[PDB]
């Protein structure tokens, strides 16, 4: 009878939707469980439409009946004033009006214009790192989280003594040290607003977009109380200025001065802090090094025997591994390598036994492991260069 | 004679209906609905009208939407297909075999790599090789590339 | 240039006598000629040169 | 059974839902039936519906919707949306008279989308490839058996590696494993090339990348397969305005893509190159790449195998020895054995045979390897 439960199955679902719903997607329509149809009739007859304009000046600003000049965006200019429902002073000189068509003067004040791109970097979902899951780096852990969670936790401990927390870090290091993995452990951990964005997203086609784009991601990021921002490979934009003969580099210089006045010029920064992840801090220019806008620069230097150990520790958690690990003589055995090149040993021996067709790893599968991802792939490597860099 | 002056008169009537815009279909919907771009600005999803089989309005074709309401009510002439505009453009002179002289043997290689893969693509298969399907021409400026390709 | 890509290669070399002739005959056919040209002394008069 | 009995402990309360679901329905006085409510949508939807950019969110019920012409109306959003799907920069259907968001679009992928998957599987197998035996395995460590047989690495408690690059000299069968990948499994196919990740204006290559990889996700599982990566580096192009440093900029672009801060979904990521050398080592990292596997020239055995593969289908002359090909001590290829193959074939058609000869193979040796 099985097919025939089945089939019943199915037909009972058919039913169901038949009678309650089935396919509505081509246009982005809704399942008809929140239908308020009724409410929707009232908002379609009692809430009437608002262009968005924005309030250029305000003739006669006395408590005289004043009179305010709207600029509809592409559409045309007008003297008009308030609805008797809206407060003169919940409008400003540069707050977006939103007044109504027919007379245009139902006004709702309306937030700053943010581009989609830039509000499309907000960090919704949280990375599924923790500080747990960083290895090796424990004195750069603790100074990242002091700069960026201590006082968006505990503010108190710092107005107490009346300290200014460093508000800027810059994690630097070789290709593969937990740059941005601590980025992502910061932004799990984070209760506040993180707002990710990459060099490469501040490059953009027309002149002064660049800048464009970094004076709106500063000011949201100032309209939301507490906020950390990450640059993750600052080298994209943040490079040393120079005169050259044909101009190169101009728009990228200017929409990084964009950064270094947004972090500190002529005006109180607000409580934003900012990480810069970067593999190259020698391009980096002086100005964005100042440690007015990188208080606390961190590097993630190579990790150390103990570092090392403890990388493997964390990769080899959740492995298979056999009685006698020997994590340590695997840390002696490959020095100077990166927690990515350690994670991919682990990887490289979970594999290695899986060919084998075993269930347990052992130790001779770690060190094929690690003859092929530190010795093999030893021409491929990028630490020796990035040291240097 | 009384019903050409009858279209006359309901003629003068008939003129004063708003004028239908025209738009190009980008892309049918399901329960009769048909994205349309309006010349010159504006995309909207419109209601095919009860006279038009929607399986008859492909993308990329105009079609005539009533003034208010859009309601796409008739398929206009195709618009001029994109690749025939593009050659339009182009202008690569049309030519022939008889109009290229002097590169016979180029004239049958081309046509063997050419012209056998599409026309007969079972003497390769036989063979037990793939069609060819890149061809490079060599030769200084004017010397027929462009003609013998253009023919082929 | 990697053997593997451009099925063929054809080379298109600057007309020989004949071939310029022959070009000379198809260019010319569209014009009123006077009864006898020698169209291969004018080809022979033009070496080196392009359709 | 007790699947059985799990089956019909499903069927007996979906047959409560129906019995409930129509006394509802009836009950109610004449209104709301599904095909009621759906008419009252279309009342309310209006006839034309016009297509506009969602600016910003300001709350439930509340938007504003840039329109084609570039108003900026502070409207209204529904309940007939699903207020999801709805991000800065989506396209959403607009009430012609007031201008309400009644619905969302976007429901058609863009011809770059349309261009980058691959909607066919490549004809080329497995067993059209012969003598990469190792490389096959690696590759299919990290491609197919990941998606097979995830089993293995979820018990073994590693997971795959996330990219592989293909390097090796002009022609070895880095792009065939490519392609018998697209063939045999079941993730979308995603082709790109180096030189056509060099975009034009500056901030195109970027943002490309950045577009290749979130169709890869949208159509996850995927693999993305990056052919002649180099291609980016070695070549120089005056259409690139920004030049080499625009260059540096897109591979920065890769970089984070290929292992940043954002958690990538499931796209395996395949790289094929033959100039490796130039690669910037913080792109082959082994977080963004590891199984860096060469593809050396085939010996004298990989070479009969790649003759046997591409001559079977070859009416070969009972005199062709496919042994003197070999025997021909350069750096012979599997592409050049094709080549040599093919070339062979078209002097046959040429000369009006369906049998393929000695001397036509030797001309064709001459013609194409041309040693
Ligand atoms: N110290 C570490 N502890 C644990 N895992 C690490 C460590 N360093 C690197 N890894 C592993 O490597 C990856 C993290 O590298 P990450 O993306 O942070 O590099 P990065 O330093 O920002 O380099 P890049 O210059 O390439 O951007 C993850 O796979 C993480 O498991
Ligand atoms: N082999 C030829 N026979 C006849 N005309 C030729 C030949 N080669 C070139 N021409 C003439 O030269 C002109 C330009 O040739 P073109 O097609 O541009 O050659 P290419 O592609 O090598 O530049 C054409 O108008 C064509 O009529
Ligand atoms: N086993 C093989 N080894 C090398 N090449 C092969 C093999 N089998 C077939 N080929 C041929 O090689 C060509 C693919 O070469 P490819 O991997 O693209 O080289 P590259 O990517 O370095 O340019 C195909 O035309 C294919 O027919
Ligand atoms: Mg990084
Ligand atoms: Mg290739």
């Amino acid at each position: 009878q099985i097919k025939q439960v089945e089939d019943d199955i199915q037909q009972l679902l058919k039913k169901i939707n038949e009678l309650t719903g089935i396919k509505e997607s081509d246009t982005g329509l809704a399942p008809p469980a929140l239908w308020d149809l009724a409410a929707d009739k009232q908002t379609l007859q009692s809430e009437q439409p608002l262009q968005v304009a924005r309030c250029t000046k305000i003739i006669n600003a006395d408590s005289e009946d004043p009179k305010y000049i709207i600029n509809v965006k592409q559409f045309a200019k007008f003297v008009v004033d308030l609805s008797d429902q809206v407060a003169p002073t919940d409008i400003e000189e540069g707050m977006r009006v939103g007044v109504d068509r027919n007379k245009y003067q139902i006004h709702i004040p309306l937030p700053p214009k943010i581009d989609p791109t830039v509000t499309m970097m907000q960090v919704e979902e949280k990375p599924d790192v923790t500080y747990s899951d960083v290895g090796g780096c424990k004195e750069q852990i603790e100074k990242l989280r002091e700069v960026v969670e201590t006082p968006l936790l505990h503010p108190e401990r710092f107005v107490n003594l009346g300290i200014e927390p460093p508000k800027g870090v810059l994690l630097f290091g070789p290709p593969g040290t937990g740059k941005t993995l601590c980025a992502r452990a910061v932004a799990n951990r984070t209760d506040a607003c993180f707002i990710r964005v990459i060099g490469s997203e501040l490059v953009q086609k027309y002149v002064g977009e660049g800048a464009r784009m970094v004076r709106e991601l500063f000011e949201m990021a100032r309209t939301k109380k507490a906020c950390l921002i990450f640059f993750d490979e600052i080298d994209a934009i943040g490079g040393a200025r120079f005169d050259d003969g044909a101009g190169g580099d101009n728009e990228v210089q200017r929409t990084m001065l964009e950064l270094i006045n947004q972090l500190d010029g002529f005006d109180p920064r607000g409580n934003i802090k900012v990480l810069m992840a970067t593999n190259r801090p020698d391009t980096l220019d002086p100005a964005l090094m100042r440690p007015g806008r990188l208080d606390r620069k961190i590097e993630f230097s190579l990790p150390d025997l103990e570092g090392r150990t403890h990388i493997f520790k964390i990769h080899a958690r959740s492995m298979s591994v056999e009685r006698d690990i020997r994590f340590e003589l695997l840390a002696r055995l490959c020095p100077n390598s990166t927690g990515a090149e350690i994670r991919s040993v682990c990887t490289e021996a979970g594999m290695f036994a899986i060919r084998a067709r075993r269930k347990i790893a052992t130790e001779k599968d770690f060190l094929e492991a690690v003859n092929k991802v530190i010795k093999s792939y030893a021409k491929f490597s990028a630490t020796p260069r990035y040291m240097t860099y | 004679l009384n019903a050409k002056v009858r279209l006359l008169r309901e003629e003068l009537q008939l003129l004063q209906e708003q004028g239908s815009y025209v738009g190009e279909v980008v892309r049918a919907m399901d329960k009769k609905k048909v994205l349309v771009k309006v010349h010159p600005e504006g995309k909207f999803v419109v209601d095919v009208d009860k006279n038009i089989d929607i399986n008859d309005v492909t993308p990329n074709c105009r079609v005539a939407l009533r003034n208010d309401s859009y309601t796409l009510h008739k398929i206009l002439p195709n618009k001029v297909d994109p690749l025939v505009s593009l050659m339009m453009v182009e202008k690569v002179p049309d030519s022939t075999y008889e109009m290229i002289g002097g590169l016979d043997k180029q004239i049958k290689e081309i046509k063997e790599v050419i012209e056998l893969p599409v026309k007969h693509p079972e003497l390769f298969e036989a063979l037990g090789i793939a069609q060819p399907k890149g061809v490079l021409l060599y030769g200084p400026p004017g010397t027929g590339k462009t003609l013998l390709a253009r023919a082929v | 240039l990697r053997p593997g890509r451009i099925d063929r290669k054809i080379e298109f070399p600057p007309p020989n006598e004949e071939a310029r002739l022959d070009i000379l005959k198809i260019h010319s056919r569209k014009m009123n000629l006077t009864r006898g040209i020698n169209l291969r002394k004018i080809a022979e008069l033009m070496p080196g040169a392009s359709g | 059974r007790l699947k059985l009995l799990k089956l019909e402990r499903i069927k007996d309360y979906l047959l409560m839902e129906e019995e409930f679901i129509r006394n509802q329905e009836q009950m109610k006085p004449l209104e709301e039936k599904q095909e009621e409510e759906r008419s009252k949508v279309d009342d309310l939807r209006g006839t034309p519906m016009s297509v506009g950019t969602l600016e910003e969110i300001i709350d439930d019920n509340h938007a504003i919707v840039s329109t084609s012409v570039g108003s900026e109306h502070y409207v209204s959003i529904l309940s007939f949306v699903d207020k999801d799907l709805l991000e800065p920069g989506c396209s959403v259907l607009l009430n012609h008279k007031v201008h309400a968001v009644i619905g969302v679009l976007m429901d058609d992928t863009d011809p770059l989308v349309t261009v980058m998957k691959v909607e066919k599987a490549p004809q080329e197998t497995y067993a059209d490839i012969g003598g990469l035996d190792n490389q096959i395995q690696e590759i299919k460590e990290s491609v197919e058996l990941p998606l097979t047989h995830p089993e293995y690495y979820e018990e073994m408690g590693i997971k795959p590696p996330k990219g592989v690059i293909l390097y090796g000299p002009p022609g070895t069968g880095k792009t065939l494993l490519a392609k018998a990948v697209a063939n045999q499994t079941s993730a979308t196919f995603l082709r790109v090339v180096g030189s056509e990740l060099i975009q034009k204006y500056l901030g195109d290559g970027p943002k490309l990348v950045r577009e290749l990889f979130r169709v890869a996700e949208e159509h996850a599982p995927s693999i993305v397969f990056i052919d002649e990566i180099d291609a980016i580096g070695t070549k120089r192009y005056d259409s690139n305005s920004g030049g080499e440093r625009e260059i540096q900029r897109t591979m920065l672009e890769l970089l984070n893509q290929l292992d940043g801060f954002d958690s990538r979904g499931d796209v395996k990521v395949i790289m094929a190159t033959n100039r490796i050398e130039t690669l910037d080592p913080a792109l082959i990292r082994p977080g963004r790449i590891d199984r860096k596997i060469e593809f050396p020239l085939p010996d004298e055995k990989t070479k009969k195998r790649i003759f046997q593969i591409h001559t079977s289908r070859m009416t070969l002359a009972d005199d062709v020895t496919l042994d003197d090909l070999i025997m021909a001590k350069d750096d012979l290829s599997g592409a050049d054995i094709k080549a040599i193959c093919t070339e062979a074939g078209l002097m046959a058609l040429r000369e009006r045979r369906m049998k393929v000869t000695n001397e036509d193979f030797k001309k064709s040796k001459e013609n194409v390897l041309y040693k």
